[PDB]
């Protein structure tokens, strides 16, 4: 695997791919 | 958080797993 | 605004657009 | 729920907004 | 809803989600 | 236009509805 | 260039790539 | 039209280019 | 990490996320 | 192969990683 | 057609659309 | 390469065809 800048939409897409079925949370303000 | 950890700096797929339910 | 048919990462993208800096949880069934 | 509803039938942005924090 | 920077592809995707069936126009040079 | 209103500055989903047919 | 099978926001993305700074209209049937 | 053609059968980028301004 | 169902550009996006600066080849059947 | 496997059934990120250079 | 900055994911998506069936390679480090 | 040719500077769809198999 690897280390990239993931901003905006790209971060949630990556979470989708990583977490899938499990689901995730996206909380910018934290 | 996640935005700081990933957009401004960088993160791994493994760190992103921290935000999985 | 219109109804949308939204699967996979498209759902998470739409949540990102709709929720913004408020964030969201992504909670798929099983 | 929503994931299933938006994907199998359809949903409105206003319904999605129920998933925001 | 919310206020984000939407650039390139991201802007047209957002228009797709917002407008859907209605359709839209994307005219950078205006 | 739209690019100025949304990429350089920011816009709402409601402003984007200005560009719907 | 090859043929492409293109649904939802993928269509609008391809129009964005193909049209660029010329822009485009997105005109779905009904 | 094109939206339906590209999605239900297939289309070329050259056909898409018909939708540019 | 979970299994993922991945078609079209979603496959290439996932390869991009997984491979990063190492790169990859995209080799569809025929 | 992989493209067909990930799309017609399912695949893991670990399987994908076989396509990296 | 046209000339745009294509970075990250956006570059591989564009390659997907351009190359399709043919497939492509994405090699940042070259 | 491609990253230099397309992200830092700009490229055409035709140049991207250089990276097709
Ligand atoms: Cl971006
Ligand atoms: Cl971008
Ligand atoms: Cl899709
Ligand atoms: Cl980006
Ligand atoms: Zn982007
Ligand atoms: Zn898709």
């Amino acid at each position: 695997f690897v280390n990239q800048h993931l901003c905006g939409s790209h971060l949630v897409e990556a979470l989708y791919l990583v977490c899938g079925e499990r689901g995730f949370f996206y909380t910018p303000k934290t | 958080g996640i935005v700081e950890q990933c957009c401004t700096s960088i993160c791994s797929l493994y760190q992103l797993e921290n935000y999985c339910n």
